[PDB]
C-alpha cells in the first residue's frame, strides 16, 4: 500500500554507463583482439570496469570462410546461425535498446550458467544463481551499445545478491470493522504496513508492494530499489500495535466491506454485513461458516475460501500456523470522535486527532 | 517446521515466518559480442534472400546504436 513512499531511481543507468564508454575510440579494437584465442576472456576498460567480454556466434568465421568464394546443405546451416542475429535485431527494434527479461536468443541457458560460473563471486552465490536462473533472467537487463567495426556489442546487466540467507516474513493485513446491525455507523481500520520484510544490516528492508518479490520455496527474491529501509522496531506492530517505540501505519474508513486475504499457510477473512463467508474442503464441502468480523482459517483441511460471490484457493504449502486470540483494536475506538477518513495515517496520527477533538467537547 | 504463520485477531493481520533473503543489492555488467562479417539458379537465390536478411538486420542495428535508451523513471 505504502508504495507511494518509495524513492525513485534509474535501474538502467548502471548498464548504460558501460554502453556509453563502449563507443570510445580503441574500445572496439580492444575486445576484438582479446577474444581471438578464446570465446570467453576478462577485459579491463578505459573507465575502469572488470567486464567479462564473451564472443558468441562467429559470423565472420562462417561468411568469409564458407560463403565468400560463391558470391542446399549450406543454406540451412547459414539459416540456423543467421536466425539468432535476426531475432536479437527483432527484439532491439520493438524494445528500443533495453530488453527485460534477457531472452534465450540474447544469452542461451548454457551461456548464462557458464557466465555465472566465470564471475569472481562467492561459491555460495553461484549455486543460488544457477538453481534459480529463471529468476536471474527475469531480474536481468540487456542494453544495445555499438556496431562500429565488424562486431555487434550489447551490455548484459545481471543481478547481484549482497543480502542472502537472512530471515524474511510476509505481512498480510485486512480491514477490521465494527459489526453492528445498523446500515452505517461502522468504523473501520486497516494496517497499511502490509508487504515483504527482510532483516538486512541492523535494519529491516521493507517491500510495500509484495507483488515485486519472487518466492521460490523459502527464498524471497526482492529488489532493494522497491524497498524502504525501516528500523527493527517495525516488528513491534505485530506483537503490540500501541507500542511507544514505533508509530504503526494504519488507514481508517467506514467502508464496511467483505474480502479475503490468502496467506501462505491459510486465509484471513474480513466478513461484513449480509455476506456469505465460508471455508470449504474439496470433498466434505463447507467446513466453516464465517461470522461477522475478521477471523482466519488454517490451510490444514481447507482447500477453498469463498467470500460472497468470489471463490479463492488456499495455498497447500506445508507449515504450522498459530491463531493469536485478542480483542479487536477497533472496539477501543469510540465511534463518535473517530477520524473516519485517514487514507494514510498511523496509530498516533489517530490518537492525537482524538485527543484534539475531545478537548473541544470537554471545555464546552 | 520450515515455514510458520501467526494470525493476530486484534489487528486483523497474519505474519508468515521462516523465509530467506536473496535481495538484489547491485548489478554485474558484461559485454556480449557477436563477430559479424562486413560485405537465376534456385540454390543461389535462397542464399541471396538469406544474405539480404543479414544485410537488412545489420543496417537496422546501425540506426538504433546511436540513440541511447532508458528503462523509464519516476516510480
Ligand atoms: C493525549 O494523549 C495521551 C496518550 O497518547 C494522553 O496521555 C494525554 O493525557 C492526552 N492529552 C490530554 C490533554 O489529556
Amino acid at each position: 500500500f505504502l508504495g507511494f513512499l518509495l524513492g525513485v531511481g534509474s535501474a538502467c543507468a548502471s548498464g548504460i554507463a558501460v554502453s556509453k564508454v563502449l563507443h570510445l575510440e580503441g574500445e572496439v579494437n580492444k575486445i576484438k583482439s582479446a577474444l581471438l584465442s578464446t570465446n570467453k576472456a576478462v577485459v579491463s576498460l578505459s573507465n575502469g570496469v572488470s567486464v567479462l567480454t564473451i564472443k558468441v556466434l562467429d559470423l565472420k568465421n562462417y561468411i568469409d570462410k564458407q560463403l565468400l568464394p560463391i558470391v542446399i546443405e549450406t543454406v540451412i546451416e547459414f539459416q540456423q546461425k543467421n536466425n539468432r542475429l535476426l531475432e536479437i535485431t527483432r527484439e532491439f527494434s520493438v524494445n528500443a535498446g533495453v530488453t527485460t527479461p534477457v531472452s534465450t536468443y540474447m544469452l542461451t541457458n548454457s551461456e548464462l550458467l557458464s557466465l555465472i560460473n566465470d564471475m569472481p563471486i562467492t561459491n555460495d552465490q553461484k549455486k543460488l544463481m544457477s538453481s534459480n536462473v529463471q529468476i536471474v533472467r527475469q531480474q536481468s537487463y540487456s542494453i544495445m551499445s555499438i556496431i562500429k567495426e565488424e562486431v555487434l556489442a550489447y551490455v548484459v546487466q545481471l543481478p547481484l545478491y549482497g543480502v542472502i540467507d537472512t530471515p524474511c516474513w510476509k505481512l498480510h493485513t485486512s480491514p477490521l470493522c465494527t459489526t453492528n446491525t445498523k446500515e452505517g455507523s461502522n468504523i473501520c481500520l486497516t494496517r497499511t504496513d502490509r508487504g515483504w520484510y527482510c532483516d538486512n544490516a541492523g535494519s529491516v528492508s521493507f517491500f510495500p508492494q509484495a507483488e515485486t518479490c519472487k518466492v521460490q520455496s523459502n527464498r524471497v527474491f526482492c529488489d532493494t530499489m522497491n524497498s524502504l529501509t525501516l528500523p527493527s522496531e517495525v516488528n513491534l506492530c505485530n506483537i503490540d500495535i500501541f507500542n511507544p517505540k514505533y508509530d504503526c501505519k494504519i488507514m481508517t474508513s467506514k467502508t464496511d466491506v467483505s474480502s479475503s486475504v490468502i496467506t501462505s499457510l491459510g486465509a484471513i477473512v474480513s466478513c461484513y454485513g449480509k455476506t456469505k463467508c465460508t471455508a470449504s474442503n474439496k470433498n466434505r464441502g463447507i467446513i466453516k461458516t464465517f461470522s461477522n468480523g475478521c477471523d482466519y482459517v488454517s490451510n490444514k483441511g481447507v482447500d477453498t475460501v469463498s467470500v460472497g460471490n468470489t471463490l479463492y484457493y488456499v495455498n497447500k504449502q506445508e507449515g504450522k500456523s498459530l491463531y493469536v486470540k485478542g480483542e479487536p483494536i477497533i472496539n477501543f475506538y469510540d465511534p463518535l470522535v473517530f477520524p473516519s477518513s485517514e487514507f494514510d495515517a498511523s496509530i498516533s496520527q489517530v490518537n492525537e486527532k482524538i485527543n484534539q477533538s475531545l478537548a473541544f467537547i470537554r471545555k464546552s | 517446521q520450515n515455514i510458520t504463520e501467526e494470525f493476530y485477531q486484534s489487528t486483523c493481520s497474519a505474519v508468515s515466518k521462516g523465509y530467506l533473503s536473496a535481495l538484489r543489492t547491485g548489478w554485474y555488467t558484461s559485454v556480449i559480442t557477436i563477430e559479424l562479417s562486413n560485405i537465376t539458379d534456385a540454390k543461389v537465390k535462397l542464399i541471396k534472400q538469406e544474405l539480404d536478411k543479414y544485410k537488412n538486420a545489420v543496417t537496422e542495428l546501425q540506426l538504433l546504436m546511436q540513440s541511447t535508451p532508458a528503462c523509464n523513471s519516476r516510480a
